[PDB]
């Protein structure tokens, strides 16, 4: 039952955290006009876009790298 | 301090596993300098603690050598492909490396961490957001 | 901007928005994009020319001599 | 049936026309540009939907669009 | 917890990295890229934009969460 | 007159200077770089030799130099075996004690601990145990030393540097003209009577001369330094006289047409030698013989210059309705006139039918040797016996699907239709609705057939209804058919009655006969058909139609289809047609034959699994003095194969427990190729199921991170494309899998075999 | 012989004896001091 | 009716099928200099007669590919034309649709689906909400 209750709630939580992304991408497209939000903390994250997903790409390559580089190495 | 961690030479899993490994060039001078040298865990085999004030320099030698040779890497790339910007065929110097051009470069990224300092505090080390290729909003 | 004119783009959804490109021509007609912009980077279709207006051009070197 | 829309970057090169294989294209007499003459659809229902001309068109952006719309018999390239 | 315990939290690190990376880029492009400046008028889920400009298969911010269920089942 | 030899004259110079010039056999490649997919396709376009000109004289010219290319590259490759098998290798020791030694020819140095795979292979000797069969090779061509093996080594490298030369020769020096590759009679002849008739007739020469009396020495227990130098055998006359007293009457009988008294070293009997378990040699020197005479027959069957020969032209011209049979008259009035325009003209569909006979042979090659062993201590060397069937499996796979890749080719790029009007391509084209549809229709009925009975065999398993199984003690599927064919094929040599009464062995012991063991272990043993082996073949029906299906659609729909009339003009090789008509992805020939590598690798690996489970369990074991046997497995086969829970748990999961546990061990590089092969495979799935289009835009940031600090490359970083993206996956797919099942093979059969 | 030169800068030709010059370096490391460890480097043998 | 006699072909699986008799059909009719082969759209060879050709075909692209890849670029005849069939007999010339190829700029011809604007300024589609208009159809 432990294993169980665990990996049932984890795994709803992985698909509802994937979902609320889903949606945002949503909003961006159907909901979002820069008009309204000109120059406000929304606007300013699409405006470095590049940055945040260059840096979230580099930890992801160093994180990758070096877990499965150690892991072999054992 | 941590307790579960004890001198490699003082654990008896190591010493086990000291007399049982083999005869060979890869485990009697290894082992040795491991006993001396390593913290042991309750399997026997070493661990590296990053919670002690001592051995600091164990921890501060490997990490400063390799930044050192990884940015020694990056800058010799990037000032070569600097110096093949005011060419007319920059691509063809990339599938066609500049001997000349490329030594160069190794030989001023020797100084890289104080050549990246005056690079960026003369402004030189980045280009300005208005000037770089984007993708609409 | 005139023939050899150094510019940076401002049209937004451009391949070159932000980038430098080297004016080749400029069309004397009432045409909508008379200017001939040639790049060193070809975008993702292989082509390194586009027209362009003047108010999609920002002049940033005069063309030598 | 699919929508394809010409704008006004059109630089009137006939390479879209040229490349539609089910004629959904023609060039008509304009004035906005050097060669004098833009691209039209007239034809969209006969439209697959393939963007052959997209490929085509030299222009960036793109001066002729397609959006996939409602799906016919003849928009899905059905010969039953 | 010990060292076996220290290498699967940074593999679960680089997981849940590489998910927001796949995710966030999505979002942050669904409206539009260098190869599609104009996402935003075909909407959230559309197949692709043909072979032109290189190919443009799964470019849609749908595909994107497509591609993030795959890294948060993994 | 018509057969004669022309060529040009320094045709091309040798400068080194287009080495410089990357691309320069490409239009578009010659310019340079501007994108990274720039490196891509000069690798991609390195070899397409049709699209660097359109002149068929020079593209044949290229075929021919490099193909001396490839020869000198497997002369270097043969070198490094019998260098490897002469310098760091077991095999003299082997030969002194062939059951009690496992042949090794690899020495690994000890740098990182990896000499802990230097196996204790026997004979004083440290190495990984090699599985290709060489020992067993060397032993019945009669070699005894190293030296020999030395010598062979420095003539293979001797012949890579003449078949270098020659490569270089004919094209840049002496190029023969577009009529000489033409001449189809000539080539016809030559190869049969001077390629394979010559070269069976001179290896039976050494067969008789050195390996029969060497291998009748060694079978007889002489030792290795008793046994005289091979050419002593040909000096000495006396010598071969007591081994086969008809050598003392010389030539005399041959010339005479008294050829049975040869008798005793051209024999006839079949079976396997008692105390090596391989074909006796004897047998295979009459084999060969016989094939020598004859393919040289066979090699005056074409006119070339005399007249006399058979014309290639003619018969094509006359295959036709209404000179053919009665019921074989619907391929029309034209018939196969017409197609010796092809063979005049395309270089792809030559290649498509050779890649094809090449899977045929290789297939041959795999089926014919484990049942049939030829080599001394093969059969009971199990660890080499599975490699080697198998390898030659897979290369056969591989090169079918390349028959069926550049028959497509052929079909976009060299078919014409105006050289195809109402002949038998013609029509095989105007009814591809009906070859695909019946041969769908058909890979439906084998798939619920075959397969939906495993599935249906699992539910009855775990309900606990045995009874309702498709079992041997269920509801039987008896192979009658086959069954019948051993039987007849077992009574046509005496162990439809005696329809080859010659043979006094079984021709092969799996058909029935008896049982042969040499070191106490099976050599070989009837191999009985029951209820698995029905359903397990027709697996292989299923999969190797459906496999079909996919490459055949691919050719038959390469101009074109319903959906895409003009798929000819996109090429051979394009991604899609667009998103429109619904959605165009993989219409083209390359991507029919992208989908049929992973079906021919889906087909084939359970090709290898049947016999990799069947030989263990009903064939490969050790015997005791009774002459009882048990087998690797105990007889899993009949019972555990029947339902795929059993595959999972009884050959997956039981079988794989020496490649698990090879850590710490010699066999802990197949324990990390294990794991190496289940990385590639899951590597690969990224490739499969994304697409450019995604990559292209996160390359778009980071190419911006590299721009914000003035490090962005002049040739622009791009996404592979749609076509590269799904080859590379594919590649990776393929790779990842094989090489799981290679260790997972080479980890159990080096530790129990 | 100066097409000969020009072709040995070519990137996959230059990459290769990069990649080989340092497979040999860190391969004669292993040879001469095998066992190296985090915690061991430039540290005296026992 | 259509005139034109139909090339030599003795027949193939990749004709008409029901649709052409329920739904619509096309026709391309064209003129030769000479008898000789063509591909047929959906695959195998036909020989054209010398007079004046009559081709049923099951989809447009059959007659546009054709027409323009084959009877143009291979064998240079220009004066194919290709007909809409309906099957209550209604036919109509739908290529060329003014007698002049559409790559060809002819006087008369309207601006269809044209947008006054570049790609980049069609309007966001947050502005448009429940309006039922598309960003492309902006004005
Ligand atoms: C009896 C004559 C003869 C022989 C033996 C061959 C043999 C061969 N030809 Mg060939 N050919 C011949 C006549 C002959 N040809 C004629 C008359 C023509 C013109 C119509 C051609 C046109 C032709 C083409 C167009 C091509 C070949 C190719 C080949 C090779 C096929 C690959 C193979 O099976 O590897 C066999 C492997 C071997 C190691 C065989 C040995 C190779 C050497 C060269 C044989 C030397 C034999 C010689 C008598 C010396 C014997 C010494 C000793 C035994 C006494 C093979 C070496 C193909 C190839 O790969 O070209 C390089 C190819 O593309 N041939
Ligand atoms: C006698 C055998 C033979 C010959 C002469 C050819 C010749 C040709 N083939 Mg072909 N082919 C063959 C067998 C053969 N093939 C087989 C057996 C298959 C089935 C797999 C194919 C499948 C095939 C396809 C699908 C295509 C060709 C194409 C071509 C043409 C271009 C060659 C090319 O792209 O360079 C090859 C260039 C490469 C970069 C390939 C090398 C990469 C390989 C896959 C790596 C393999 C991995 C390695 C073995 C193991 C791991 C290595 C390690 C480092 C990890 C050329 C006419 C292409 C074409 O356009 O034809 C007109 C094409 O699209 N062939
Ligand atoms: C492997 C992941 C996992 C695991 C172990 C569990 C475990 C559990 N879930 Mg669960 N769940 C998960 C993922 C998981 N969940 C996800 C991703 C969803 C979203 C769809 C759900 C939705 C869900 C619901 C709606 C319910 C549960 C319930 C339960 C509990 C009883 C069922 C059981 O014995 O386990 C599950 C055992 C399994 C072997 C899981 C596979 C079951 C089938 C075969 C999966 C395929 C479904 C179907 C055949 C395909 C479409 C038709 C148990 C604590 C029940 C509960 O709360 O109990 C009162 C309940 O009502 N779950
Ligand atoms: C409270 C939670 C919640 C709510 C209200 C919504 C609501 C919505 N989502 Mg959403 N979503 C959620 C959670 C939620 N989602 C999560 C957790 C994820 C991550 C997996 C997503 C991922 C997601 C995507 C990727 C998309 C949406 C879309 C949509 C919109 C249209 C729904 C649709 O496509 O028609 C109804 C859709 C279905 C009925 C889907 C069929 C069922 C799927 C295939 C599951 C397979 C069935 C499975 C075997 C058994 C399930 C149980 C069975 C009883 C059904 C709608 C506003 C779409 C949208 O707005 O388009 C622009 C869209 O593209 N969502
Ligand atoms: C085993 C399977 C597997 C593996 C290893 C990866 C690995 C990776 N994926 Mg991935 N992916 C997979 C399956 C897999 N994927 C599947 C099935 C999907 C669903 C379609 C995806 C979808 C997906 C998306 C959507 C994204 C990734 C991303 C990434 C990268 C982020 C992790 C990283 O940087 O680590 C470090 C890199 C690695 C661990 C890769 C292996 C490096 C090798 C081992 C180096 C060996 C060098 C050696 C000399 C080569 C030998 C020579 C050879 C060339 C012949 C990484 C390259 C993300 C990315 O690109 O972020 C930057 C990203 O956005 N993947
Ligand atoms: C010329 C050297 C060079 C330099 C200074 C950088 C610098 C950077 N790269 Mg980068 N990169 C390079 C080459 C280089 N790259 C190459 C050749 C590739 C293709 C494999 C990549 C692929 C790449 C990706 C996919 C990502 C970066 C990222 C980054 C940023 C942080 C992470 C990092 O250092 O990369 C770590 C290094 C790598 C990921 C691989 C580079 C290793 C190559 C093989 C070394 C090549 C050396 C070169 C041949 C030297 C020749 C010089 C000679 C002629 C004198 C940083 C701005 C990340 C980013 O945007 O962060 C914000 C990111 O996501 N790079
Ligand atoms: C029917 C052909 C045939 C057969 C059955 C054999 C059989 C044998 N050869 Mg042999 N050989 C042959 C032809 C053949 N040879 C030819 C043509 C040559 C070169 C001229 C040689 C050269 C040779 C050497 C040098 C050696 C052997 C050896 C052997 C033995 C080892 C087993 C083996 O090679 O695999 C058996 C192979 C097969 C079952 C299949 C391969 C036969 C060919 C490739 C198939 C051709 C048919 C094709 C698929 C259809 C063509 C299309 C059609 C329209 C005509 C065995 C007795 C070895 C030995 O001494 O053993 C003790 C050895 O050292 N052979
Ligand atoms: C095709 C290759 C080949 C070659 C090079 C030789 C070469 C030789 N054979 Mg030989 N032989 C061959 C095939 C071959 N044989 C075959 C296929 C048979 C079976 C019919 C024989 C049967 C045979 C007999 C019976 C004898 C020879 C003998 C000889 C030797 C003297 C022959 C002479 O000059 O007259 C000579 C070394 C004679 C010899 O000196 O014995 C060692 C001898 O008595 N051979
Ligand atoms: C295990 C996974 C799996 C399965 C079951 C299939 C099944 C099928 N593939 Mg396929 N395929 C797969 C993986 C799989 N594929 C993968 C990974 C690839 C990538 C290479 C492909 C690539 C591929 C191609 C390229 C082709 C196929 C084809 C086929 C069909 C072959 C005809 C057949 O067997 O009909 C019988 C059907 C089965 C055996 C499926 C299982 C049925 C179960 C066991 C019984 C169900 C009982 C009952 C009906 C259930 C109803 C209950 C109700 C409540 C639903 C069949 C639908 C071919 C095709 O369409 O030919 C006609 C074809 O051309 N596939
Ligand atoms: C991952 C991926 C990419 C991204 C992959 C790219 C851009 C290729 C990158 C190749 C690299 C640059 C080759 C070199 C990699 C080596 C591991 C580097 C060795 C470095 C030494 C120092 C060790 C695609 O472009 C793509 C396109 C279409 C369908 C699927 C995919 C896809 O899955
Ligand atoms: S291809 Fe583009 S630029 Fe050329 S006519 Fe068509 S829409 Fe205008
Ligand atoms: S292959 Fe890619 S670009 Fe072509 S239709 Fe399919 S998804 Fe679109």
């Amino acid at each position: 039952t432990q294993a169980a209750l665990y990996t049932h709630h984890q795994y709803i939580a992985g698909f509802l955290m994937v979902g609320a992304f889903s949606h945002a991408g949503i909003f961006w497209i159907r909901d979002y006009d820069p008009e309204q939000n000109k120059g406000n903390v929304l606007d300013r994250m699409l405006r470095h876009k590049e940055a945040i997903i260059s840096h979230l790409s580099w930890v992801s390559l160093f994180l990758g790298f070096h877990t499965l580089g150690l892991y072999v190495h054992n | 301090a941590n307790s579960t961690l004890v001198p490699c030479s003082k654990s008896p899993a190591f010493q086990a596993r000291m007399k049982n490994a083999p005869d060979t060039y890869y485990f009697n001078k290894p082992f040795k300098a491991y006993a001396k040298y390593e913290l042991c865990g309750t399997d026997g085999l070493p661990h590296l603690p990053l919670d002690r004030l001592d051995r600091a320099t164990d921890v501060l030698v490997p990490i400063g050598l390799f930044l050192y040779v990884a940015g020694f890497i990056g800058w010799s790339g990037r000032s070569y492909l600097r110096a093949t910007k005011s060419a007319s065929d920059p691509e063809m110097k990339e599938i066609f490396i500049d001997l000349p051009l490329a030594l160069q470069s190794i030989s001023k990224a020797v100084l890289w961490p104080l050549l990246a300092l005056q690079e960026f505090l003369s402004g030189d080390l980045t280009a300005r957001d208005e000037e770089i290729p984007i993708s609409p909003r | 901007v005139e023939r050899g004119s150094k510019v940076r783009i401002l049209r937004r959804e451009s391949y070159w928005y932000q980038d430098v490109g080297l004016v080749a021509s400029v069309d004397k007609s009432g045409i909508k994009y008379p200017v001939i912009v040639r790049f060193d980077k070809v975008n993702y279709a292989g082509v390194n020319t586009n027209n362009f207006a003047d108010f999609e051009l920002l002049e940033i070197e005069k063309p030598k001599a | 049936s699919h929508t394809v829309k010409i704008y006004d970057t059109c630089i009137g090169c006939t390479q879209c026309v040229r490349a539609c294989p089910t004629d959904v294209l023609e060039m008509v007499p304009w004035d906005g540009c050097k060669a004098a003459q833009i691209a039209s659809s007239p034809r969209t229902e006969d439209c697959v939907g393939c963007k052959r001309c997209e490929t085509a068109c030299p222009t960036d952006f793109l001066s002729i669009r397609v959006y996939l719309g409602a799906e016919t018999t003849r928009s899905m390239g059905l010969a039953y | 917890i010990g060292p076996g315990d220290f290498y699967v939290h940074h593999a679960i690190a680089l997981g849940l990295h590489v998910t927001t990376l796949v995710l966030v880029k999505g979002a942050l492009d669904a409206r539009g890229s260098k190869l599609m400046p104009d996402k935003k008028d075909f909407g959230y889920a559309f197949p692709c934009d043909g072979p032109g400009r290189g190919g443009t298969c799964d470019i849609s911010a749908w595909d994107a969460s497509y591609l993030a269920v795959f890294w948060m089942l993994n | 007159q018509k057969v004669r030899v022309v060529v040009d004259n320094d045709p091309v110079p040798t400068s080194p200077e287009l080495w410089a010039k990357p691309g320069h056999f490409d239009r578009t490649l010659a310019r340079g770089p501007k994108t990274t997919t720039w490196i891509w396709n000069l690798h991609a376009n390195a070899h397409d030799f049709d699209t660097h000109t359109s002149d068929l004289e020079d593209i044949s010219r290229k075929i021919f130099a490099a193909h001396f290319g490839h020869l000198a590259v497997i002369f270097i490759w043969l070198s490094g075996m019998y260098f490897h098998g002469a310098k760091f290798s077991n095999f003299e020791a082997w030969m002194a004690n062939p059951t009690g030694v496992k042949p090794s020819a690899q020495v690994v140095w000890s740098l990182v601990g990896q000499d802990i795979l230097n196996a204790d292979v026997g004979g004083g000797f440290h190495g990984i145990q090699i599985t290709s069969g060489l020992f067993q090779l060397w032993r019945a061509a009669g070699i005894t030393n190293t030296f020999q093996l030395y010598c062979t080594a420095i003539g293979g490298l001797v012949m890579a540097a003449i078949m270098l030369f020659a490569g270089w020769f004919h094209y840049h020096k002496r190029a023969p003209k577009l009529e000489w590759f033409q001449n189809w009679e000539a080539m016809m002849n030559h190869h049969l009577a001077g390629l394979l008739g010559l070269g069976c007739l001179g290896w039976a020469g050494h067969q008789i001369h050195v390996a029969l009396p060497v291998n009748k020495l060694l079978d007889a227990g002489v030792a290795i330094k008793d046994i005289p130098l091979p050419h002593e055998f040909i000096l000495n006359t006396s010598l071969m006289a007591e081994l086969y007293p008809s050598f003392a009457k010389g030539l005399v009988p041959f010339f005479t047409l008294q050829w049975g008294q040869y008798a005793d070293f051209l024999t006839f009997k079949g079976g396997l030698n008692p105390v090596t378990g391989g074909l006796w040699l004897s047998d295979t020197a009459h084999h060969h013989l016989a094939l020598a005479v004859l393919f040289i027959v066979a090699g005056h069957f074409y006119r070339t210059n005399w007249g006399i020969g058979h014309s290639f032209k003619e018969m094509l011209d006359d295959a036709k309705s209404p000179n053919m049979l009665p019921f074989l008259n619907f391929i029309g009035p034209v018939g196969h006139e017409g197609l010796d325009k092809i063979f005049e003209t395309s270089w792809h569909a030559n290649l498509s039918i050779h890649l094809v006979q090449f899977g045929t042979a290789s297939l041959l090659v795999a089926h014919h040797m484990y049942a049939m062993p030829p080599y001394p201590y093969l059969a009971t060397d199990y660890a080499t016996a599975l490699s080697l069937f198998t390898h030659h499996v897979w290369i056969a796979g591989f090169c079918i699907v390349g028959g069926a890749a550049h028959a497509a080719i052929f079909m976009v790029r060299d078919y014409d239709p105006a050289h195809h009007v109402n002949n038998i391509l013609d029509r095989t084209l105007r009814h591809r609705d009906v070859i695909i549809s019946h041969l769908a229709w058909v890979c439906q009925f084998l798939g619920f057939h075959s397969f939906a009975m495993y599935c249906h065999n699992d539910t009855m398993r775990a309900f606990g209804r045995p009874q309702d199984m498709f079992s041997d003690t269920g509801i039987q599927l008896q192979p009658i058919f086959a069954q019948w064919i051993q039987h007849i094929h077992t009574a046509a040599v005496g162990a439809l009655g005696t329809t080859a009464p010659g043979i006094g062995a079984p021709v092969s012991y799996a058909w029935g006969g008896g049982m042969v063991a040499v070191g106490g272990k099976v050599a070989m043993m009837p191999i009985a058909l029951g209820t698995a082996d029905f359903l397990i073949h027709h697996i292989h029906a299923f999969t190797i139609h459906v496999t079909v299906l996919v490459l055949f659609k691919g050719v038959l729909f390469a101009r074109g289809s319903r959906l895409v009339p003009d798929k000819a003009n996109l090429g051979f090789r394009f991604p899609c047609d667009g998103p429109g008509r619904g959605g165009t992805c993989q219409v083209s020939a390359w991507d029919h034959v992208f989908l049929g590598l992973f079906w021919m690798y889906n087909s084939l690996s359970m090709v290898v699994f049947h016999f990799s489970w069947k030989m263990q369990s009903d064939v490969w074991g050790t015997v005791d003095s009774d002459g009882i046997v048990t087998h690797l497995t105990g007889g899993n086969f009949a019972t555990s194969s029947i339902t795929n829970n059993g595959w999972l748990r009884d050959f997956l999961w039981a079988q794989s427990a020496q490649v698990i546990q090879s850590y710490n061990s010699s066999l802990s590089a197949y324990g990390l190729m294990f794991l190496a092969g289940h990385f590639i495979f899951g590597f690969s799935l990224m490739f499969l199921f994304s697409g450019r289009g995604y990559w292209q835009e996160l390359i778009e940031s980071i190419v911006w991170a590299h721009n914000k600090l003035k490090v962005a490359p002049a040739i622009q970083p791009r996404a592979l494309s749609i076509v590269h993206g799904r080859a590379v996956g594919v590649a990776h797919y393929l790779l990842g899998g094989i090489v799981t099942t290679w260790a997972f093979f080479l980890a159990r059969m080096s530790a129990i075999g | 012989m100066q097409h000969v030169f020009k072709y040995l800068t070519l990137a996959p030709v230059m990459a290769t004896f990069t990649m080989v010059a340092l497979s040999v370096v860190l391969i004669m490391l292993q040879i001469w001091f095998p066992g190296l460890q985090y915690g061991t480097y430039f540290k005296p043998t026992p | 009716t259509l005139e034109g006699q139909t090339p030599i072909f003795g027949g193939g699986t990749g004709g008409l099928l029901t649709k052409a008799e329920r739904e619509e059909k096309y026709v391309i009719t064209w003129t030769s200099p000479k008898e000789q082969v063509f591909e047929m759209p959906t695959g195998g060879s036909a020989i054209m007669r010398q007079g004046k050709n009559k081709l049923e075909i099951a989809r447009k692209e059959y007659g546009i590919a054709l027409g323009g890849q084959q009877l143009r670029a291979k064998f240079k005849i220009n004066d194919y034309k290709i007909y809409r069939v309906y099957p209550n007999g209604e036919t109509q010339m739908i290529h060329p649709a003014d007698g002049v190829f559409p790559e060809k700029v002819n006087q008369g011809r309207p601006k269809v689906r044209y947008v006054d604007r570049n790609i980049g300024s069609n309007p966001s589609p947050a502005k448009l909400k429940f309006s039922g208009v598309q960003p492309y159809d902006a004005p």
